[PDB]
């Protein structure tokens, strides 16, 4: 809806805005989404991982 | 001076369920806590462990 200038969430975390120079929504989401996992065969045996 | 005893028999047949295990999560301190925030993270690490 129009008077509008930010996008809130549940947890009060920005997501969306709209842009006051080409009238027009934007997205924001965080550079780092997903979870990362390192296996490692330990100290001793190699540094490969 | 009196006894019952039994003539005929039944096969029964009865369910019991036992939970066995839950679900597994993990938790990211420095992104539930100051969510993309350089200054914040400092913060956070000058606080403690
Ligand atoms: C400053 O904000 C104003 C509104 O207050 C914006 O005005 C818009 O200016 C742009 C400049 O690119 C105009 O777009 C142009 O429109 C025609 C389309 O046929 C063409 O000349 C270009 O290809 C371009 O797309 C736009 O029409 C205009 N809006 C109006 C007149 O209502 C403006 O975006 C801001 N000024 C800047 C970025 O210099
Ligand atoms: C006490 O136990 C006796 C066996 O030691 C049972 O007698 C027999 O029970 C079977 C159960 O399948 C009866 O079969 C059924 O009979 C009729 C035939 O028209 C029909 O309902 C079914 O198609 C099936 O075949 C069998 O007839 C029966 N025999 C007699 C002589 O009654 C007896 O049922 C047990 N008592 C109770 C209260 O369950
Ligand atoms: C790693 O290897 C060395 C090689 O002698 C051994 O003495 C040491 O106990 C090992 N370290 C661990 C933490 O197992």
């Amino acid at each position: 809806q129009p008077f509008q200038q930010f996008g809130r969430d549940s947890s009060d975390f920005t997501d969306s805005v709209k842009d006051p120079k080409t009238l027009e929504i934007l997205d924001i989401t965080p550079c780092s989404y997903g979870g990362v996992s390192v296996i490692t065969p330990g100290t001793n045996t190699s540094d490969a991982v | 001076n009196s006894i019952a005893i039994p003539t005929n028999f039944s096969i029964s047949v009865t369910t019991e369920v036992l939970p066995v295990s839950m679900t597994k999560t993990s938790v990211d301190c420095n992104m539930y806590i100051c969510g993309d925030s350089t200054e914040c993270s400092s913060l956070l690490l000058q606080y403690g462990s």
